[PDB]
């Protein structure tokens, strides 16, 4: 047999129970945020599919990283880097 | 001239060249650039 | 010299750290969505 001992303050769990509270909601909510992201690309992939047909040179620019030229092989890209000019050392003829 | 195709088949890829079937490949050998914007959340931590 | 007054009530510091946690934890992603977003309206511009 044993006597138990009160401890004189609760807010220990109340403070869990908000806590937990806001741990539960916020967590459930990016959960749907990410799962929607997720479900997002997975859907914007066909638009990628059916606009690097168009011109595939600022699809594979803006995929790669670089500024590079590309054409397409069938269902592959082919790539290679372009080569930076100078602004300065451009004329545009005028007709 | 310089005809020369990559096509999706199966799980992998079919090449050919100059219109003459050369070899099959997998999805692995090809380097994969991506079209998604990461978005890495993670979630609250329990705290007792 | 001097002594030290200490307060009978601690919830305050309690407080403080589930609201730093918590504060911490919804900056970091709200952060993370907000560039998100941003990157995919620039990647969506193409």
């Amino acid at each position: 047999v044993e006597r138990i001992k009160t401890t004189s303050s609760i807010e220990f769990a109340r403070l869990q129970f908000t806590y937990n509270h806001i741990q539960r909601h916020v967590n459930d909510m990016l959960g749907r945020v990410a799962i929607a992201w997720c479900e997002l690309q997975n859907h914007e992939l066909t638009l990628w599919n059916e606009a690097r047909k168009l011109n595939p040179n600022a699809i594979a620019s803006v995929t790669v990283g670089r500024r590079v030229s590309a054409r397409m092989l069938g269902d592959v890209m082919a790539v290679s880097t372009c080569v930076p000019v100078a602004a300065d050392n451009v004329i545009v003829q005028n007709s | 001239v310089g005809h020369r195709r990559y096509f999706t088949f199966g799980g992998g890829y079919v090449y050919f060249e100059e219109y003459a079937y050369s070899h099959q490949l997998s999805r692995a050998d090809i380097t994969t650039v991506s079209t998604f914007i990461d978005l890495n959340i993670t979630m609250l931590e329990d705290h007792e």
